[PDB]
RNA sequence: AUACUUACCUGGCAGGGGAGAUACCAUGAUCACGAAGGUGGUUUUCCCAGGGCGAGGCUUAUCCAUUGCACUCCGGAUGUGCUGACCCCUGCGAUUUCCCCAAAUGUGGGAAACUCGACUGCAUAAUUUGUGGUAGUGGGGGACUGCGUUCGCGCUUUCCCCUG
């Protein structure tokens, strides 16, 4: 069994660029590199940007902590 | 804990506003630690509906937005425990 | 960088200007003063940005942790 | 917990220094306070007491909101207990 | 807990978060306020866009229901227990 | 939270998913259940007696 | 464990209807329920929000996303009740 | 411990439940051991041991041909490292049909290794006294007063017995231990002379074992008297028999009649020693 | 804090109803007592009939409504 | 109910499936928010502080009257003791005579013990110049203690080493040196000093 | 069924009103009659929590009595649901040992032993219920747009009202 905490750790190590689907927010997503995280599934994202469906335009954020409650799914590149 | 306070309000007559706009006016028979609340002599007024009078009502505490307390209710007395 | 995690990330940010974005669309900018194990935040010299552009200047602010979407430096 | 022993007035330290100091100090100095609430009304009043959840007992509150052109509305409520979950943001009176 | 027990086995009208009413014989509860309702009937109010016309009440029978506490708002007493004396 | 079997009139001092399943797929248990609903069919004889 | 959850486990093996938060309705054989009210079910007639129905083989539902379940009436004659 | 990740040691009931709930899998298992398979059978574990086998991946079992016991081929397979056939070992004292069933399923062309000191009753001097329960304490004292070579062991059936008998002896001016390492050191050292104990480690050869209470089965009795040592001085085991022990008389009688270093008509001729119990 | 009983669905192709009216499908490689999932060879199932492949992915348990086994367990 | 004879298990049969009805509320992500959550910036009416209340209101109740009362008793007590203290001077007491350095202090005496029995018990250590047992100036009941002046300091020291705990008339007595007239800063127990710890708490 | 033995599965910890005040009793307080207090009683005031007793009253039907002249309610009986003063009790429903009161195998008083009713507190405000993405931004009646139209409506822009 691959277990979800490890797979996040894998994403961390690889410095993979992660895209997050948001909880109850369907228009925005967020993507960035997972520098760190915790038990609550809060993420530290290194080069984060906020991506909107209608615009196809991306707002640059820098280094962010995103609270866990929001996440609905974690994706690659 | 501050529900400890609400649990002291038995026999007090209050007005409760619910997260869904329902307003309850009644007399508190008991409040429990999850803020679940029991009332007697109730006038429940669902959002945009005519009031309805009820002998009794219990409210699951998560649904409470606030209690409106009697103008005279002695807060300092009641807040010491 | 090491694995840089949430608690020490914020502890980094404390003292510095920060911007916090709420689940409900408003954002609050100001000097992160404190945070707790639930990640409630106190801000100072706080200002309110509604829909991206500045709305007004507020003051000392508590933000209840459930409301926060993300928080970021300056 | 981090404090699994049941001597934890570490809360009392967290109230004095942590972010709920906003309240502890507001209660202490009887300062007004403006709360943006999840019914989307704003309550401006005094804080008589509070707890971890941000449950507050308030006095001399003015609830203010906004209906429909957009019209302002307000009502005075002299003593309330607000359930903490419904707090978004609290703001101490600047001056 | 006697505040809840005392209404146990009465016919009780429960308001759910979506505005449904469950009326049912109140057989059991727990710390969540999950409910067990017997012979439970669901009612709901349907708005008229057709005319400034009377509301539909729509009954629908469910039978034995387990209601998750999260979805409960309030409950008041509808009637006494279905009675075993004549 | 400590589990009480209404059929067996016995306790599981420490409940777990594993423990309750073990108990419930138990010799004593299944017999008690069978008995309980047989006894309920006897309730039906108490109908005709009226 | 609460009386109502016990009752849920007693309906393991039988036909239950289950409305989810989303408004879908799943009717089928309840295989296994957990204490959280996570339910595995078989042979379901899902009924989508619109009214359209479908057939599903094997399904599992998060307890936190259930509104209510409809259990077999016979369960009312379980021992507590 | 399970979460952490080479060898699992288990009992059948526990192991099947764990497998059934997928707390553990047998994905890279290449080594299967059944220890005391006869005892597993006796306990009713045949079906559970069957069901456990059903979780092993089938494709790593050896072929059922003469090649399974060809040394050149099987050695080359052992050395093949990670991809070798599984191997299975069964240990057992006996081969009743159920054990042979296990073997037919679990094993492929197994070699048998049979070995064979192991039978203390044949080589330990045994003496018995028939009495009523109330007579035990005075007979023990009379025996002790004759003098002994410390340390000795006195066995009793229940742990309360252990404690109260031990007190009385210390009252009679005897150095008595009850039953960790600390006890055996003193005995070994000469400090304490008498160990009182129930059927529940590792201890020196003793000159004398007294069964103050007779064991409830002959296997426990055998283990007790075995404490006079594997070899060397025969030593002596003295047993107090009462009417409450009638269900072990027949086997006790056999144990002694099979002991050339032992002389007992009182038991051998007793009405309760004539037929197997039950 | 008991784990969920998703041994049955391990290494099976699933179709998952998710929070925002979002649907996703793929092979279940693991899970948590929060019911967080690992899906493999996962496909987006966007509202437009269009499907998109993002392979290995983490789903928060919180946002899973119902899952259906496509390969029948 | 699970694995029963199909005989009985047919009792646990479902009722017919329930009529469809459309949902009452839209799905939360697809609802139209006519006045969405909004901020507080417009709202800094507040109140200019020159009309603001001062802070201190709150505090003890019965809890304040109680705390005040203990506080005063304690202080009142300290003043009493201070005043007595400057009346206290054992160098000017007619009861305290002779060489303090040759004087033994004996406490915890049986009230029944006579001055004779005491002089007998303590004579063993050497000739006694003087015994003064102490009595209440009120009741005249014995206080349970005495001063014994020896002829020679050496003999006092000897009683001191050897007599402590000595049992006289059933009671273990306490033996020390006289400190009233020898020890810098001594105060007796009634003046907040003293030795011994029977009633520390 | 009961007791024990072995194996397997499981396993948090802590408790029993609180806070004041007590002049009196015990603790016979180690310095020339005395601590204060603390601790244990006693009494008592708050915070009060669960029981006991049920006077009185409310409601509705069977039977019985009543044909009566009032303007101060108000015949009897029986039963389902209720409300409930005064005055009591202090915590609880089961077990084992010792000491004493004694109307002495009865009936009491004092200790503990650790035992269950999932009693309460807690790293429990962090994804599955007990501290929010269920927010509570209307429905209707007239004036007042266009677009498509099957002319019923769908979408969209307003005004004035009713109303939750
Ligand atoms: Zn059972």
């Amino acid at each position: 069994m691959v277990q979800p905490i490890n797979l996040i750790f894998r994403y961390l190590q690889n410095r993979s660029r992660i895209q997050v689907w948001l909880y109850e927010q369907v228009n925005m997503r967020i993507e960035g590199c997972i520098i760190g995280f915790d038990e609550y599934m809060n993420l530290v994202l290194d080069d984060a940007e906020e991506i909107h469906s209608k615009t196809k335009s991306r707002k640059q954020l820098g280094r962010i902590m995103l609270k866990g409650d929001n996440i609905t799914l974690l994706q690659s590149v | 804990k501050l529900v400890r306070f609400l649990m002291k309000l038995s026999h007090e007559t209050v007005t409760i506003e619910l997260k869904n706009g329902t307003q309850v006016h009644g007399t508190i028979t008991g409040v429990d630690v999850s803020m679940n609340t029991h009332l007697k002599a109730v006038k429940m007024t669902l959002k945009n509906r005519e009031p309805v009078q009820l002998e009794t009502l219990s409210i699951r505490g998560n649904n409470i937005r606030y209690f409106i307390l009697p103008d005279s209710l002695p807060l300092d007395t009641l807040l010491v425990d | 960088s090491l694995p840089l995690n949430p608690k020490p990330f914020l502890n980094g940010l404390t003292g510095k200007p920060v911007m916090v974005k709420l689940k409900w669309g408003m954002e609050y900018k100001g000097y992160l003063v404190s945070v707790d194990g639930y990640m409630n935040m106190q801000l100072a010299n706080t200002e309110e940005y509604i829909d991206g552009a500045l709305s007004g200047h507020l003051g000392e602010v508590l933000i209840r942790c459930n409301n926060v979407l993300y928080i970021r430096g300056v | 917990e981090m404090t699994p022993e049941e001597l934890q007035k570490r809360e009392e330290e967290e109230f004095n220094t942590g972010p709920l100091s906003v309240l502890t100090q507001s209660v202490k100095n009887n300062t007004q306070v403006l709360i943006n609430c999840r019914n989307n009304k704003k309550l401006l009043g005094r804080v008589k007491a509070f707890d971890r959840h941000c449950n507050m007992v308030l006095e001399n509150v003015k609830e203010m909101w906004t209906e429909v052109k957009p019209v302002n509305k307000d009502r005075y409520i002299s003593k309330m207990f607000l359930r903490g979950d419904s707090v978004i943001v609290v703001l101490r009176n600047p001056l | 807990s006697s505040k809840m027990l005392q209404h146990i086995d009465y016919r009780m009208r429960c308001i759910l978060q979506d505005g449904r009413i469950f009326i049912g014989t109140f057989k059991a509860f727990d710390k969540h306020m999950n409910l067990i309702l017997c012979d439970c009937d669901e009612f709901r109010k349907i708005k008229p866009k057709n005319s400034k016309q009377a509301e539909r009440e729509e009954k629908r029978v469910l039978g034995l229901v387990l209601l998750r506490g999260e979805n409960l708002v309030s409950m008041t007493v509808e009637g006494p227990p279905p009675k075993d004396t004549g | 939270p400590k589990f009480y079997c209404d059929y067996c009139d016995t306790y599981l001092t420490h409940d777990s998913p594993s423990v309750r399943k073990t108990h419930c797929s138990g010799r004593k248990h299944k017999e008690n259940v069978k008995d309980y609903y047989q006894k309920w069919m006897e309730e039906q004889a108490q109908s005709l007696i009226d | 464990i609460g009386v109502p959850i016990k009752v849920l486990h007693e309906a393991e093996g039988h036909i239950v209807t289950c409305e989810t938060n989303t408004g879908e309705v799943y009717r089928g054989k309840l295989i296994e329920a957990e204490d959280n009210m996570n339910c595995q079910m078989s042979n379901i007639t899902v009924t989508y929000r619109d009214g359209r129905v479908a057939q599903l083989e094997q399904v599992y539902i998060r307890g936190s996303k259930i509104r209510f379940l409809i259990l077999p009436d016979m369960l009312k004659n379980a021992p507590m009740l | 411990r399970l979460r952490m990740g080479e060898i699992v040691i288990a009992t059948p009931g526990r192991l099947i439940d764990v497998l059934e709930n997928r707390y553990l899998v047998l994905s890279r298992c290449t080594y299967v051991v059944l220890d005391e398979a006869d005892r597993m059978i006796d306990m009713g574990f045949e079906p559970d041991v069957q069901k456990i086998l059903e979780h092993m991946p089938v494709s790593n079992q050896k072929p059922d041909t003469d090649e399974a016991e060809d040394p050149e081929k099987m050695l080359a397979n052992f050395e093949s490292g990670k991809h070798k056939y599984r191997q299975t070992v069964m240990f057992t004292a006996t081969m009743p049909p159920a054990v042979e069933r296990l073997a037919r399923s679990y094993l492929r062309r197994p070699a048998v290794v049979y070995i064979g000191a192991g039978k203390p009753h044949e080589r330990v001097e045994q003496k018995v006294f028939l009495m009523s329960e109330s007579e035990k304490r005075k007979k023990l004292l009379a025996i002790l007063e004759q003098g002994f070579d410390p340390p000795i062991i006195i066995f009793v059936n229940q742990k309360k017995g252990c404690d109260v008998l031990a007190k009385s002896l210390e009252k009679m001016g005897y150095n008595a231990c009850t039953l960790r390492e600390f006890a055996l050191s003193n005995l070994k050292a000469g400090a304490k002379d008498i160990l009182v104990a129930t059927d529940v480690i590792d201890i020196q050869d003793v000159s004398m074992v007294v069964n103050y209470d007779m064991a409830k089965n002959i296997e426990d009795y055998i283990h007790r008297i075995g404490r006079t040592g594997r070899a060397g001085k025969s030593g002596v085991a003295i047993t107090f028999l009462t009417k409450e022990d009638s269900a072990v008389f027949y086997e006790l009688k056999q144990a002694i009649l099979e002991s050339p270093v032992s002389s007992p008509p009182e038991l051998a001729n007793h009405p309760d020693a004539q037929h197997k119990p039950g | 804090a008991h784990p969920p009983e998703l041994k049955k669905f391990m290494d099976k192709k699933l179709s998952l109803k998710l929070n925002g009216g979002r649907h996703v499908q793929g092979i279940l490689r693991g899970f948590d007592p929060f019911m967080n999932l690992v899906i493999d060879e996962c496909v987006e199932m966007a509202t437009s009939g269009q499907q998109n492949n993002i392979g290995m992915v983490v789903i928060r348990g919180n946002s899973i409504i119902m899952l259906e086994a496509l390969e029948r367990v | 109910t699970q694995f029963l004879p199909p005989n009985l298990l047919a009792l646990f049969a479902p009722r017919d499936p329930i009529p469809y009805l459309p949902p009452l509320e839209k799905l939360p992500h697809e609802k139209h928010h006519n006045q969405p959550y909004c901020g507080i910036a417009p709202y800094i009416r507040e109140f200019e502080d020159p009309r603001d209340a001062p802070p201190p209101t709150r505090a003890e109740t019965r809890e304040e009257r109680m705390e005040r009362k203990r506080r005063e008793k304690i202080e009142r007590r300290q003043q009493e003791v201070e005043t007595e203290l400057k009346m206290w001077d054992p160098h000017n007491d007619p009861n305290a005579q002779g060489d303090a350095f040759k004087t033994l202090f004996v406490a915890r005496v049986n009230y029944d013990t006579t001055e004779s029995k005491l002089r007998r018990e303590f004579e063993v250590y050497g000739p006694i110049k003087r015994i003064h047992m102490v009595y209440s100036k009120r009741s005249g009941k014995p206080r349970g203690y005495a001063f014994i002046e020896y002829e020679h300091e050496r003999d006092m020291h000897s009683a001191y080493k050897h007599a402590d705990g000595k049992k006289i008339d059933g009671r273990r007595v306490l033996v020390d040196v006289e400190r009233g007239r020898t020890v810098k800063g001594w105060r007796p127990r009634r003046l907040g000093g003293g030795l011994g710890g029977t009633r520390r708490g």
